[PDB]
């Protein structure tokens, strides 16, 4: 199976440099163009450029030429996107994508995509979240975890280390007037289960290397 | 099972003409209508055969040679022609039976600032024989003094880059070329049209 | 330099409906036109290339047509998991000039479903910190529009809560919503009754969930 | 390396016939058509016809129909043009000329590509009642500057003669003049060359005269008179 | 048949000038129109085919255009080696036909002739005829006058002249004049002279010899 795997979310101060990466597997890395797409928060998609690994050929989209460097290392099947001096304007999700190829006199779009790399450019300090229980009350019961006061995005939440997925709603994060993010993750479960079943929310905030488990018990 | 013409005509990467690619096409049914019903081509010339009769004909083998050259050189990919391409890079025989098919590839093969990855041979001691390929990179001794593998006066590297930029005039824009050779030997046929 | 524009901007359609979305190029792009699907929080997925060829593994209910300057994506027999934003992209030009349309949002229409409502007190652990968050959850409702009001000792709150809404569910097409009321610990300890009142098309009259500070809730 | 080499000039009487050959080398003879084009002295070009080098079929311009025949011999890679019932208007240089190959386009239509990329050197046919006569060759003797010397090629018929110097090694400064027709009805021409006067005591100068109608080949040494 | 009207019949231009020649077909011939260059005493040479395509090796100063009935052939910057007669030729329909030709000449600066005179050879005298040759080498313009004198008497009726075509390197002409006398008359006189007048000479140039000296 073709797979593209990108490096993890990054937070950088303005003016710093940054290099993110994307590793292709399951195909001949030197046989396909691969490149980078920017998606700014709440916006659409923009090509930044593409590279043909091992053939000395990088092509930049017109608004990105001169502002980023795209490169590749075929021996580790990895493509790169690099800024010498970041601006807060570079805060975005970045995707790598394999270009399927060409036909006749034009191109095909991207047939396989990486999972995306969130890049946050900010002067604010990184801060790990606090995790608080949303305890079930007293048919159906609801419980959860409040993940409060972190920066930057993202955090991820699982329940019971991935075993509990049905009924789970992890809400999009909200930016508080503080400048810090918060989110909640909730799950609905049968009321009869509350005595016996274990519910642990697992919170990971990689930018701060924070891992928190919270056991959520009837109040 | 259909002959895989798409692998040639729609290849992501085409060869430099001095290192022109050959694909042997054998033991398959060739539907040439995907070619001759196409409006995508700028040159489509068949020698010794009409392309609208191909789907009713059988050949021992078919060869598909491909490469990029500039538009004003496509005229050299024909029997009896001369020039740097015909003489030093890719030579058709006088009795060629086959089709020469080309199309402008400016949006694939040129870029702002120049794409220099496509090369052609500029110097050779003698002209290529038909379907000969020369990928050597020996320094060309253009004079009496031996070069001893070092470049200088009258001692040239024999390959030159095209510089394809999209604002080039069309004569200097890149063209992808496919040459189909229809081989007929005293041997069983292995490539037939659908009607045969 | 080739501008790509899409229509409509968003649409809502029922499971089994046919969805029709169009894309226009400012000059001919021949057949070099791609359609992508982007689901919330996921990478774009290629559906169609060469205007009408289906990418491997994509269900046959997706089809594309058109040429030149005008193109159509059709989703037959729309499925709940098809909610997404769909993008066209021309790949006729050099990569330097490749351009995307601005996307068409496709939402799934379904029958009205009233929310189930839950209220959560601040935890003792948070109270140690000087802040109290009170959370109200509205679960699995349709349509998206909902009114949540916080009352503290029966006084309506304003300006101290924030909401988050999930994206449409992949199987049953409902939404969930949280509203979080933020109070100082001092203000939280100053008052007794905490209530969230929910009004929604699926409810005959508003639903109120409440607790009393310091009591089993 | 395509070469088309034609037979030598000839004189023929009014009412007679002439046959000119065009020997082809350096390519696959039977892959190409051959055409013939003629040119009367001081006039323009006139197309005569076309022959298929492989199967021999022909097509002639209407004005030559019944007087011209074109033939080919594949084992000798030679094309021939015979013209009969000659008249004065047929005095001309006859050229063979080779276009590239015709082809079929994508729609299946036959396309002709009739632009002449290779030409023979031409064959002058003179239609006349007069006799063939070979020339005599006389020296024009030179007498740190520049010297002139030459050869006078006198009293021949028909045209042409060719003159080279030192078997083709000396070409710079050579002027071979158009022949003049004398009162006798015989032609004469001179070829001259200018050379460094300092070479006169060291370099040999020889004019090579050929008059193929009379099988005359002469090499005349041109020295300062002593 | 298709008639091709080629214009002008001849023209004279300076090195570096733009040269324009035209060919009009009597019917629509699409783009099936070729252009040849014929240098003096050579076969025609193909330069342009199918109205606008350069043959291999042809310098980029040459071009052709047109489609239907009106065709143009251009030299963007005339060079000395371009002296020739040019012909158009159609192959839309047989018989293939050619235009009447356009002779291209170069205007250059005045150059006076260098004059040489040659006595009859001893080998020829054996024959009873004596040819005396006067050479005017590398001059411009083409107009020149040669006068033969024998013992200072002006000759007429016993001489012929020949002029080369314009030289492909320096655009000059050369001329030979041959005086023909019986051996008896040649032996009866002493001083043989050719007197040359030309635009590059302020005075006539005379070259002479004395028989047998
Ligand atoms: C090169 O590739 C093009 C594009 O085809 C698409 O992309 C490729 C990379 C592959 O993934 C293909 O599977 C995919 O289709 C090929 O072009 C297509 O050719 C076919 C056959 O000629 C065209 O179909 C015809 O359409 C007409 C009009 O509707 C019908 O009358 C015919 O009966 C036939 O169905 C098709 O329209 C065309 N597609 C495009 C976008 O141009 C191309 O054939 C291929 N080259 C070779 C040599 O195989």
């Amino acid at each position: 199976e073709v797979q593209l795997v990108q490096s993890g979310a990054e937070v950088k101060k303005p003016g710093e440099s940054l290099k993110i990466s994307c590793q292709g597997s399951g195909y001949s890395f030197t046989s396909y163009w691969i490149g980078w797409v920017r998606q700014m928060p709440g916006k659409g998609l923009e090509w930044m450029g593409i590279i043909y690994p091992g053939e000395s050929d990088t092509r930049y989209s017109s608004s990105f030429q001169g502002h980023v460097t795209i490169s590749a290392d075929k021996s580790i099947s990895t493509a790169y996107l690099q800024w010498s001096s970041l601006k807060a304007s570079d805060t975005a999700m970045y995707y790598c994508a394999r270009i399927r190829g060409v036909y006749s006199s034009g191109w095909i779009g991207g047939d396989y995509w990486g999972q995306g790399t969130l890049v946050t450019v900010s002067s604010a300090s990184t801060k790990g979240p606090s995790v608080f229980p949303l305890a079930p009350s007293s048919g159906t019961a609801a419980l959860g975890c409040l993940v409060k006061d972190y920066f930057p995005e993202p955090v991820t939440v699982s329940w019971n280390s991935g075993a509990l997925t049905s009924g789970v709603h992890t809400f999009p994060a909200v930016l508080q007037s503080s400048g810090l993010y918060s989110l909640s993750s909730v799950v609905t479960v049968p009321s009869s289960s509350l005595g016996t079943q274990t519910y642990i929310c697992n919170v990971n905030h990689k930018p701060s290397n924070t891992k928190v488990d919270k056991k959520v018990e009837p109040k | 099972n259909l002959c895989p013409f798409g692998e040639v005509f729609n290849a992501t990467r085409f060869a430099s003409v001095y290192a022109w690619n050959r694909k042997r096409i054998s033991n398959c049914v060739a539907d040439y209508s995907v070619l001759y019903n196409s409006a995508s081509f700028s040159t489509f010339k068949c020698y010794g055969v009409s392309p609208t009769k191909l789907n009713d004909l059988c050949f021992t083998n078919v060869y598909a040679d491909s490469f990029v050259i500039r538009g004003d050189e496509v005229r050299q990919i024909a029997p009896g022609q001369t020039g740097k391409i015909a003489d030093y890079n890719y030579k058709l025989p006088d009795d060629f039976t086959g089709c020469v098919i080309a199309w402008n590839s400016n949006n694939l093969d040129s870029k702002v600032g120049g794409n220099y990855n496509y090369l052609y041979r500029l110097f050779r001691k003698s002209n290529l024989k038909p379907f000969e390929r020369d990928i050597s990179t020996e320094i060309y001794q253009a004079g009496s003094t031996p070069c001893n593998g070092v470049e200088g006066f009258n001692c040239y590297f024999p390959l030159q880059s095209y510089g394809f930029q999209p604002t080039n005039g069309v004569g200097y824009q890149p063209y992808r070329v496919v040459v189909l050779s229809f081989e007929l030997l005293h041997a069983p046929a292995t490539v037939c049209g659908p009607k045969k | 330099d080739i501008q790509m524009t899409q229509s409509p901007s968003s649409l809502s359609a029922s499971v089994g409906d046919r969805v029709t979305i169009t894309c226009r190029a400012s000059q001919s792009i021949s057949s070099y036109l791609n359609w992508y699907q982007q689901k919330p929080g996921k990478a774009p997925k290629l559906l169609i290339y060469a205007a009408s060829s289906l990418q491997s593994g994509v269900p046959s209910r997706f089809s594309g047509s058109g040429s030149g300057t005008d193109f159509t994506l059709t989703i037959s027999s729309l499925q709940p998991e098809d909610f997404a934003t769909y993008y066209c992209q021309q790949s006729y030009s050099t990569p330097r000039q490749w351009t995307f349309g601005q996307g068409t949002k496709v939402e799934i229409k379904r029958t009205v479903a009233a929310p189930s409502v839950f209220i959560f007190p601040p935890s003792d652990e948070q109270l140690k910190s000087g802040t109290a968050s009170v959370v109200c959850l509205l679960n699995n409702f349709y349509p998206r529009e909902a009114k949540v009001q916080w009352k503290v000792d029966n006084a309506l709150q304003s300006g101290n809560s924030q909401e988050s809404v999930t994206e449409q569910d992949s199987k049953d097409s409902t939404y969930s919503l949280s509203s979080t009321l933020t109070l100082s610990k001092a203000d939280y300890e100053k008052h007794k009754v905490y209530a969230c009142e929910v009004t929604h098309q699926g409810l005959s009259s508003p639903v109120t969930k409440s607790f009393n500070r310091g009591e089993c809730s």
